């Protein structure tokens, strides 16, 4: 894979550490440009980290913290753009990678051989009692010319004194004791006021649009682009989607035009991303923009005619920006809502809260608000749910959890600590992006019965699961799917919970035969749904009772025939 | 003030070796980008090699690459050049030159006097000096000439002054000329007023350094 | 390899007249980062090392007077000298320091155009001291002349000596802009002692007709 999405967990103890290694692999393996923040936290000594090998670029910040690991192999990493920064100021953060209390553990050598560039932000290296050479580096050289206010705060306390760097290095400047870890300079050595260079001479100066240095003066030859890679060439802006006429200023669509996606000019946006009016590939539309689905591809954003007719916002958006959970003080905002622009979080607060005081608990019946809901643009998180409810049937008609905002930057569907006995998400047929985490739900069966592969939309995605009721003991009680669930796939017991109903449907229920020849109301079939006839159509003996729904389309009228209808 | 004095030139048989050494003074040597520029006799200037202030950046020309090795000792204000596997082509003056600001701009703003390096398997021989006795055949009016001829020496070069450097006005030492025998010859000459010929003494100071041959030769008129 | 072209190779001008030398480079020497061309100019005065005239293709060094001014851009440059003075004599070089390998141009030899000046002609027999050693060297001197071009003919008893005699000229003088010429006729002891009249004919533009200085062997 070319690109991957990063995270935003940021020093939080991961709620199931047994998963945590699997998540990092699924997310960062194969990938070369980490869009988001590269967060390697709470990693054990042994941890196989070979999946981080190919990382060349980090859009955001790099956080290596609370790790017992001997070394992290980010050797190919050439640039961090610092799109956001840890603790407001730090593009790189190496914190608390020791043993507190083979022989020792903790971070020994940094090994950032290639890390030539840090556009925005500073560096923070503290409390790493086996970390060496942190001292030696000329950090000033690594920061870009523009930010260079870019402060550093390096702590140098150790429990071993270190080797010197291999004498091959010019000054004592290295990422490790090996000769191949000498910190070759780029910025602070060049001729004139060069952005960056491959050597101290004028021919050795890089193009204005190169970033992490270069292998020659051309705009092709950059180790990374400052602004955008345009089909092999570094440029300041992508070719716009629309040319304008000399006189009229009409939209003459650019044959060679591209969209901005990260640091790349792109012919069309990736799967879950929204095409923008301006021509970007965003995950949330701009101000004065409306989310629209067109007949041409995915959803796109648009400059509105009227101050865009408001559509039901969720958490992490507009007036619920910094609310952590759906509670009894905002449950009735979601009434009647077909689609929620944002996310939903259910916490132990929401059901057992009275903290801040006076705010009443949510009742199980108040949750039926969401029965209308078909789509969530963001994530679903549930760390708490009432005991009385055995499932998440409230979200029965939830179909698409897109996850353009993901929990801790990773998890779209998060279910933890619940005591629900089956899932119930019977309409759920897509997980747009992000990982699914279902864990420590003591009672939950019907997890090994959902074909999660069919929900996912890119190879990074996966389900992670532990400490739920195991399917050996579920099937031990004899809890299979219902007969009529094709390929035995279901979200719970009974005939309502199939993913594909193998025969015929009656609203919720999967069914062998409709009531076309015998039964209570007589029924016409349409797209495998048993829909009743008009009630005033006559019941027939050994025959079809109607063409369709209405009274004009009966075989015979039961009481009065007055065309065009029966009555 | 600025001064670069180089040493260790002289004669080398083809295939052998030699080490030039340029001693710097009158600036902070640790903050300057040193180089060697050579000049074959009566030819243009050829860049040989360069080294940065801290020694962290080195370069060579393709004609010398592998054969030559540049180095410096900043503590001892000196620049070195290890020329191995020497050739007829390498025969030239070698000027030690300081650059401009450490390792960025190679202006070469101050140059040494330069050291001559000759590569030939023929051996060293010192000169003889013979007097070009003055023309009392010229006018007593009148202007008269005088000189001394340095003959049969190798390799180059020789210095030739007059009256231990005292007399210098109207003096013309020529450049050397190569002979059949593969030995150099040299005329050193001077214009004087014919009237002072009787009254004042004239002596040429010839110094051929390779052969340790220093001679001072008095120059007098013949009579009848 | 940024290959350096200089034109012309010879320049000869009267002092007070201006004069210029063009430098060309196979690849451009313009540096966008600091907006300057990365060329340098030198004067190698004869009997000296080179001195730096100009860096950045147009900025002078300390000591280098008003007359010297570099100009141009890109690949094509021109060193100019408004009002040439008699001491400016030398060879002028252009160097690039844009990149490895650091290259020079060939050089341009500038001659001072002095008024016409006939040579002072002298002749010197071989020393008795060398004569005993077995070889006899006869030297003819032409001192302080202009222009440089000058024929010198040796004759032993009217026999035109041709082949057995090497010349040498001085580099043009910084003070007076004259040249001086040596001519060294070599004979064996034996051959020197077969002949009576040795002679040295000069022809030169400063003379109204060829001049001859000639000693008779033995005769005071
Ligand atoms: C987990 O760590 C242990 C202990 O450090 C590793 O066992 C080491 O393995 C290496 C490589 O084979 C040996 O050279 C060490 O001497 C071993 N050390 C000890 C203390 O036993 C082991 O490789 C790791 N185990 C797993 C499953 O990754
Ligand atoms: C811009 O993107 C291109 C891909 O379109 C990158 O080029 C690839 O580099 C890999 C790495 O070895 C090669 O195997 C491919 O052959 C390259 N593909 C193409 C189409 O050139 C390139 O690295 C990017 N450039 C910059 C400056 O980031
Ligand atoms: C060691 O730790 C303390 C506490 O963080 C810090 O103030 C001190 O400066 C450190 N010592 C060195 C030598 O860096």
């Amino acid at each position: 894979t070319q690109v991957c999405t990063g995270t935003d967990m940021k020093l939080r103890l991961p709620a199931s550490p047994e998963t945590h290694l699997d998540m990092l692999r699924h997310l960062y393996q194969g990938c070369q440009v980490v869009q988001g923040n590269l967060e390697l936290t709470y990693l054990p000594t042994n941890a196989s980290l070979s999946f981080l090998q190919d990382i060349q670029e980090v859009q955001g910040y790099v956080l290596i913290a609370h790790n017992q690991v001997r070394q992290v192999p980010l050797q190919r990493l050439r640039i961090v753009r610092g799109t956001q920064l840890f603790e407001d100021n730090y593009a790189l953060a190496v914190l608390d990678n020791g043993d507190p209390l083979a022989s020792p553990g903790g971070l020994r050598e940094l090994q950032l051989r290639s890390l030539t560039e840090i556009l925005k932000g500073g560096v923070l290296i503290q409390r790493n009692p086996q970390l060496c050479y942190q001292d030696t580096i000329l950090w000033k050289d690594i920061f870009h010319k523009n930010n260079q206010l870019a402060l550093t705060l390096i702590d140098t306390n150790r429990s071993r004194a270190c080797h010197p760097c291999s004498p091959m290095c010019k000054g004592s400047r290295c990422w490790g004791e090996s000769s191949e870890d000498c910190q070759s300079l780029t910025r602070t050595v060049c001729a004139g006021g060069c952005a960056r260079c491959k050597g101290p001479l004028p021919t050795d100066c890089c193009h204005e649009q190169c970033a992490a240095g270069c292998t020659g003066p051309k705009h092709s030859d950059c180790l990374a682009c400052l602004h955008f890679n345009h089909s092999g060439i570094c440029e300041l802006h992508c070719p716009a989607l629309v040319t304008y006429n000399t006189d009229t200023f009409e939209s003459m669509p650019n044959p060679e035009g591209r969209y901005t996606f990260g640091a790349s000019c792109v012919t069309a946006c990736p799967y879950n991303y929204l095409s923008t009016d301006v021509g970007s590939c965003t995950l949330v539309c701009p101000l004065h923009n409306q989310e629209v689905t067109a007949e041409d591809g995915t959803q796109r954003c648009e400059k509105c005619s009227k101050p865009c007719a408001r559509v039901c916002y969720g958490l992490g958006m507009e007036h619920l920006r910094e609310v952590r959970a759906v509670t009894s003080a905002n449950i009735q905002e979601f009434a009647g809502c077909k689609k929620i622009f944002g996310s939903l979080a259910f916490l132990p607060e929401s059901f057992d809260g009275d903290p801040a005081s006076n705010t009443a608990p949510l009742q199980p019946e108040q949750l039926q608000v969401f029965e209308t809901l078909e789509e969530i643009t963001g994530y679903l998180y549930i760390s708490a749910w009432p005991d009385s409810l055995p499932d998440l049937s409230v979200f029965q008609n939830l179909q698409v959890i897109r996850g353009r905002i993901l929990h801790n930057g990773a998890y779209s569907l998060t279910l933890q600590g619940l005591g629900i006995s089956w899932l119930g998400l019977r309409s759920l047929r897509e997980l747009g992006s992000g990982l699914a985490l279902i864990h420590h739900n003591t009672h939950l069966c019907f997890v090994h019965t959902v074909p999660w592969d069919q929900l996912f939309r890119n190879p990074h995605q996966a389900l992670l699961h532990t400490a739920n009721r195991p399917e050996d003991e579920c099937v031990g009680e004899g809890l299979a799917c219902h007969q009529l669930c094709a390929r035995g796939h279901c979200w719970g017991p009974g005939p309502t919970q199939c993913v594909n109903c193998s025969q015929f449907l009656r609203g919720q229920e999967c069914v062998e035969e409709c009531r076309v020849l015998q039964g209570l109301p007589r029924e016409y079939v349409n797209a495998r749904h048993c829909l009743p006839c008009h009630p005033e159509c006559q019941p027939q003996n050994g025959s079809v009772t109607c063409f369709g729904p209405e009274a004009d389309q009966c075989v015979a009228c039961a009481h009065y025939k007055d065309p065009p209808f029966c009555v | 003030e600025v001064q670069l004095v180089e040493s260790g030139g002289g004669l080398v048989k083809p295939g052998g070796s030699l080490r030039l050494s340029c001693a710097a003074s009158g600036f902070t040597f640790s903050s300057y980008s040193m180089s060697w520029v050579r000049q074959a006799p009566g030819k243009g200037l050829e860049w040989v090699s360069s080294i940065s202030s801290s020694s962290s950046y080195i370069y060579y020309a393709d004609s010398v690459k592998g054969r030559f090795t540049i180095s410096r000792d900043n503590a001892k204000n000196s620049l070195y050049l290890q020329m191995n596997s020497l050739r007829a082509e390498d025969t030239a003056v070698y000027y030690c030159a300081r650059g401009g600001d450490a390792y960025n701009y190679y202006y070469f703003d101050y140059w040494g006097q330069g050291t001559l390096v000759t590569v030939s398997s023929a051996s060293t021989k010192g000169p003889s000096v013979f007097p070009l006795a003055p023309s009392s055949k010229s006018t007593s009016g009148g202007t008269a000439a005088l000189g001394c001829l340095v003959k049969d020496y190798f390799p180059e070069p020789v210095t030739v002054s007059w009256n231990s450097g005292a007399l210098t006005s109207g003096v013309h030492t020529f450049p050397a000329v190569l002979q059949s025998s593969g030995l150099y010859s040299l005329s050193s000459v001077v214009t004087v007023p014919s009237s002072s010929l009787g009254t004042q003494t004239y002596i040429c100071n010839v110094n051929h350094k390779p052969s340790n041959t220093k001679v001072d030769k008095r120059v007098e008129p013949k009579s009848c | 390899d940024i290959v350096m072209t200089q034109t012309p190779l010879s320049l000869s001008v009267t002092p007070g007249q201006p004069a210029s030398i063009s430098c060309k480079s196979s690849q451009s020497v313009f540096f966008r980062s600091n907006n300057k061309n990365i060329l340098a100019w030198y004067l190698q005065k004869p009997g000296q090392p080179p001195q730096l005239l100009i860096y950045w293709a147009s900025s002078r060094e300390s000591g280098v007077p008003d007359r010297f001014s570099g100009s141009g851009s890109g690949t094509d440059f021109t060193l100019k000298i408004s009002r040439v003075e008699a001491e400016d004599v030398g060879v002028y070089y252009c160097q690039q320091y844009f990149g490895s390998p650091f290259t020079f141009g060939p050089g341009t030899k500038v001659d001072i155009k002095r008024t016409v000046a006939a040579p002072s002609v002298f002749i010197f027999p071989p020393s008795d001291e060398q004569l005993k050693s077995g070889t006899a060297s006869v030297v003819c001197l032409l001192n302080n002349f202009y222009p440089r071009e000058a024929k010198v003919q040796w004759k032993v008893d009217n026999a035109l000596q041709s082949g057995n005699s090497q010349e040498s000229v001085t580099e043009q003088d910084s003070k007076d802009s004259t040249y001086s010429l040596s001519s060294t006729l070599t004979l064996s002891k034996a051959d020197y002692e077969k002949h009576k009249v040795y002679a040295c004919e000069v022809t030169h533009q400063g003379l109204s007709s060829p001049v001859t200085k000639s000693f008779n062997r033995g005769e005071c």
